[PDB]
C-alpha cells in the first residue's frame, strides 16, 4: 500500500490565513481574481472517524469576491508538502467555508467619497441656477464637470478585505490521491516508457 | 428600503488586523503545536 | 452476493448540515451554485422495512436558489465512506427535503437599504425642486446621480442563508449500487482487457 | 397585496445558530452515537 | 541530489524593495506597465519548518495599479542569484503582499487640480452670464475652452506612488528548481544532442 | 457617500523616504546582517 | 369579478402539518398494518 | 480639484543647470575619480 492513505471527497481541516487578500467583487470578479494562501493547522478530519496528519502544509488559493452575500468565493490552486525528505507539490479542487458557511465573511467598502460628493454638488449647483435663472427671467460648465466626474467616479468596484491571522476551515470538494514528487516522477517515466 | 428582511443572523466578521505575513506563520504554528497537542 | 446490498430509489436517511452556504437565488442561479456539504447520521431507511447502517459517511453538495418557494433547491455531487479499510467514492443523484418539504426553508435577504434609499432621497430632491422651479417662475446633478445609483444597485441578487447544526433528510433520487474503489478499479481493469 | 393567500402555513425554518464547521461534526457524532442507541 | 532543494508552491520570503515605481492604475494598466525591483533580506520560509538560506538575491518585478482597493497589483518577472562562483537567472512566477495583503498599499493621487478648476469656472463665467443675459433681456468662447480643457484634462489616469526602504514579502506562487546557469547550459546541449 | 462602509481598517500605508535606490541596497544589506543575526 | 362562477364546491384540501419526512414513514407503516388488518 | 490626494511626498526633483553637454562629461570623469575613490 501506498504510503499516504486516499484522501476522499468531503474531508475537512482547519487553517489559518496566511496570505490576506482584496477579492475583486464585481460583474467581472471569476475572471479578475487575486492570490491569497493558507496555511493548515489542525489534522484532516476525514469521513468517518478518521484522522490524518496534516501540519505544516502550505495550500494556495485564489479568490474573488460576490457582494449579494458580502462573501469571498474562494477556490484552491494546489497543496504543497515538505514531510521528511518528500516533497508534494498537487493540483486540487476544494473550497474555504468561514464560521460554518462557504467563502469568508467580510465587508464591503467604497472609496467614491468624494468623487460622487464632487458629482452631486457640481450639478446641486446646476439646477438650483436653473430655478436662479427661472427668478431673474424678466450651467454648461457644471454639466461637463458632472459628465467627466461621473465617468471617473464608474470606474471603482467593491472590494472585499480579507486580512491575516483569521481561522477558516479548508474543505476537499473532490477526492484525490496524495502522491510524492519523485513517486509520479517515476510514473511519468513509466508511462512515457510504453509498455506494451 | 427593499420588503425582504436585510439582516444576517450571524453577526461574527473578519477582523483584520493587520498582522504581517510573517508572523501569521508563527502564530499558526504554535497554535498547530499546542491545539493538538 | 457482494457486501453492500442494492441501493434502491426512493430510500432515505438523515442527515446534519456540516457545512452551510449561501444560495445565488436570481435568474441564473443553477448555473452559478455554491458548494456544501452534510454527513449522515442514521440509517438509511429503504424501502420495505429494510435498514442498512451508513453512519459517518461524508456527502458532497452543490446549491442554488429560488425565491418564489424561499427555499433552497440543491442537488447531490458525490458520496464518500470510510468503512473497515475500504473506501467508497461515487457519483449519485438525490435532493435533500428539509420538514418534509423538497429543499432547504431559508429567509430571503437585501443589502440594497442604503443605495436604494440614496436613490430615492437624490430626485426626491430633483422633482420637489422642479415644484421649487414651478413656484419660482416668473436636477441634472440629481438625474446623474440617480442613474449611477440604479446602475449600482441592480447589481445585487437576493441570497438564502442556510447554515449549520440544522437537521435535514437526504433522499438518493435514482437506485446506485453501493461498490468500493479496490472493486470498481479491478472492473476497470476487467472491462480494459477486452476479454473477447 | 397580491390576491392569493400570501403566507406558508409552517412556520418552522432554519437556524443559523454561527456554529463552526468542525463543530457540527461533534454534533452530528455524538448524536449518531445517541440517536441510534 | 542536487545541491539547490525543490523549491515548492507557497513559500515565501523576506524583502526591501529596493526600486520605487509608479503604478499606472486606469483600465488600460495590465497592459502598459512599470518596471520595479525587490532585493531579498531573509531566509525563504519553506512549507514545513524549513528554511534555505537565499539573502542578497535580486528578484526583479513588474507592476500595474488597482484603484478599487488603492494597492499595486505587482508580478515577479526574474530572480538572480550570484552565490560562490555560481550564478542563477530564472523565471518564476509569484506576487507580492504588503502588511498581510496581497500588493502594496498606496494612495491615489491625481494632478488634475489647475486644469479641471480652469473649466469649472470658464463655464461658471457662461452660465451666470446666461442669466446676465435672462436680466438685460428686453458663451461661446466659455464652451469652446470648457471643451478644449476638458479634452485635455481626460487624459491624465490616476497614479499609485510604490517607494523605496519599504518591507515587503515575496510569494512563489507556483513552485520551481532552482538550477545554476551552468548547469541549465548542460541540460540544453544534451537536450538538444537528441539521445536516441 | 456610497452606502456601504467607505473605510478599511488597516491605517498603516507605505512611506515614501526619497531614499536613493542605491542607499537602499545597502540598508537591505546590513538589516540582513543583523535581523537574521 | 370574472362573470363564470368562482368557486369550486370540493371544500376538502390538503394540510401542510409540517411533519418530518421521516416520521411521515412511521404514520405510513402503521396505518398499512391498521387499515390493511 | 480632484478628490483623490493631489500631492506627492517626494519634494526632489531634477535641476536643468544648462550645462552644456560637453562640461557634464569632465564633471562625470572627476566625481567617478573622487566618489570611487
Amino acid at each position: 500500500k501506498p504510503r499516504f492513505p486516499w484522501i476522499s471527497s468531503g474531508s475537512f481541516v482547519e487553517a489559518i490565513v496566511v496570505e490576506g487578500a482584496d477579492a475583486n467583487a464585481s460583474v467581472t470578479g471569476d475572471k479578475n481574481t487575486a492570490p491569497m494562501q493558507l496555511r493548515l493547522t489542525g489534522k484532516v478530519q476525514m469521513p468517518n472517524d478518521e484522522e490524518f496528519d496534516l501540519t505544516g502544509c502550505f495550500v494556495t488559493l485564489e479568490a474573488w469576491g460576490d457582494v449579494s452575500s458580502e462573501r469571498a468565493i474562494v477556490r484552491s490552486r494546489s497543496i504543497s508538502c515538505k514531510l521528511g525528505d518528500d516533497d508534494i507539490d498537487q493540483k486540487i479542487a476544494g473550497h474555504v467555508s468561514f464560521m460554518g458557511k462557504n467563502g469568508i465573511k467580510g465587508e464591503v467598502v467604497m472609496r467614491n467619497g468624494q468623487i460622487l460628493l464632487y458629482a452631486g454638488g457640481a450639478g446641486f449647483l446646476d439646477g438650483i441656477g436653473k430655478g436662479i435663472e427661472k427668478a431673474s427671467s424678466t450651467s454648461s460648465a457644471a454639466k461637463t464637470l458632472s459628465d467627466y466626474y461621473i465617468k471617473r467616479a464608474e470606474q471603482y468596484h467593491p472590494v472585499i478585505p480579507i486580512g491575516a491571522g483569521n481561522e477558516v476551515t479548508l474543505v476537499f470538494q473532490d477526492g484525490f490521491q496524495l502522491e510524492t514528487l519523485e513517486e509520479a516522477r517515476a510514473k511519468a517515466a513509466a508511462r512515457k516508457k510504453q509498455n506494451q | 428600503c427593499a420588503g425582504v428582511k436585510s439582516s444576517f443572523d450571524c453577526d461574527a466578521t473578519t477582523s483584520d488586523t493587520c498582522m504581517t505575513m510573517t508572523k501569521a506563520n508563527q502564530l499558526a504554528r504554535d497554535k498547530a503545536a499546542k491545539q493538538a497537542g
